DNA sequence: CCCCCCCCCCACCCCCCCCCCCCCCCCCCCCCC
DNA sequence: GGGGGGGGGGGGGGGGGGGGGTTTGGGGGGGGGG
């Protein structure tokens, strides 16, 4: 699998 | 489906319920209450669609700048639409 | 002291010079302070320029975002000051006259711009400075030479109770005409009328003008240019010249841009 | 007063930069005291 | 029950490679001569 990271506008 | 006809496919959403609602407890068949849970199933989609997570590949180094934006949104949507 | 006594000394000093303003630039923007947002979190931060430096926030200020390299500059969000550049020359009259008279470089800022117009003499208190400049933009690096400039704090050009005491004398007629030319020959029908000219009349929108026009004729052996010297000097702003070869468009306007002429 | 002239205006090395790789540090987890 | 040691991830430094850095003609304005 492809190693990686989920950045979310909810946080914003 | 919320806009087209100010959503009228809700009202044909919960017509198709109410044609197994009127019948007896007993009488709403495996089937027909299926076809409530599905029903109750559509409006849960359509309330619980909301925009992805911008997610990204790890193994190559960020750039000098970072993600230029996370909207993930089509073209043709405003957030207010959703 | 002169513009072309400068030294090295004087770099950091505080100097006052006497000169002729050539011309300015327009308005410049100078940032004073940065904008910053971010471009995960939409977070915003300030960041005041330092030296000419933009100290950019290398992380996202929020501990709960803290991405690297996510701040980006909102430039219209940021905050200016002003600034204009004016090239204010030695004037001739100080010159060794055999050589050009030099010219330098001033910086005046916020609302001291536009406190001066091409054409005025005017004195400028301010910083000597002294900035490097670069051999090419691509490069850090510098010519050895540095350019010089002063960076003014303070500028400078070259009531009613009177008037009305005046206004009740029953000579006044006379009393203003005299004082025009007491110099010349008295003449004073010629001063009343100039005293009309001087005056106006008024005006009105719907063309008519309050102006009046007059015409020194007689002979060329005669104290008239002499009072149309005096005339000249005493209007706010007026113009003096003569038309003997004077052209339709020298006097009034010429050629790219048209420049006004002396009428103008 | 009219026409012609003439004047103006214009069309190979070194630095910065970016990409790739390797090491070191810091945290977490497990074991030992 | 706390501290040390082992193992894995993440960040920073250092090196290497690459790309960039004046004449001639024409029209119109302006001035001078017949
Ligand atoms: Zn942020």
């Amino acid at each position: 699998s492809f190693k990686s990271r989920a950045l979310n506008h909810v946080k914003k | 489906i919320l806009s087209m006809e100010s959503g009228k496919v809700l009202r044909a959403a919960i017509r198709l319920a109410l044609d197994v609602i009127k019948i007896d407890r007993l009488s709403r068949t495996p089937r027909d209450n299926m076809v409530l849970k599905l029903v109750l199933n559509f409006f849960r989609n359509v309330i619980a669609i909301e925009p992805g997570e911008f997610t990204i590949n790890t193994k190559k180094s960020m750039p000098k700048k970072g993600i230029t934006s996370i909207d993930t949104l089509p073209p043709n949507v405003s957030m207010d639409d959703i | 002291k002169g513009m072309r006594e400068l030294n090295p000394n004087d770099i950091d000093k505080l100097i006052n010079l006497k000169g002729l303003v050539l011309r300015s630039t327009p308005v410049i923007p100078d940032m004073k302070v940065a904008f910053f947002k971010c471009n995960v979190c939409d977070h915003t931060m300030a960041v005041e320029i330092d030296r000419g430096v933009i100290q950019e926030p290398a992380r996202c200020e929020r501990i709960d975002c803290n991405e690297p390299n996510s701040m980006s500059l909102i430039h219209n969000r940021c905050s200016f000051a002003d600034k204009q550049v004016i090239k204010l020359q030695e004037t001739p009259d100080f010159v060794p006259d055999g050589q050009t008279p030099h010219s330098i470089s001033l910086c005046v800022y916020d609302e001291l711009v536009d406190s001066c117009r091409a054409g005025d003499r005017i004195e400028v208190t301010g910083t000597f400075r002294s900035i490097p400049i670069r051999a090419n933009s691509r490069q850090r690096v510098l010519k050895s030479l540095y350019k010089t400039y002063v960076d003014v704090v303070h500028v400078k050009k070259v009531d009613l109770a009177k008037i009305r005491e005046v206004a009740a004398r029953e000579d006044l007629y006379s009393l203003l005409a005299r004082s025009i030319a007491p110099s010349i020959y008295e003449l004073e029908d010629v001063k009343k009328g100039i005293l009309l000219q001087l005056f106006g009349g008024t005006n009105k929108t719907f063309r008519y003008r309050g102006d009046i026009n007059i015409l020194l004729c007689g002979d060329p052996s005669t104290s008239k240019s002499q009072i149309l010297q005096y005339v000249h000097k005493i209007t706010p702003r007026g113009v003096y010249t003569s038309g003997k070869g004077s052209s339709a468009v020298g006097l009034t306007a010429y050629i790219l841009v048209l420049e006004s002429g002396a009428l103008v």
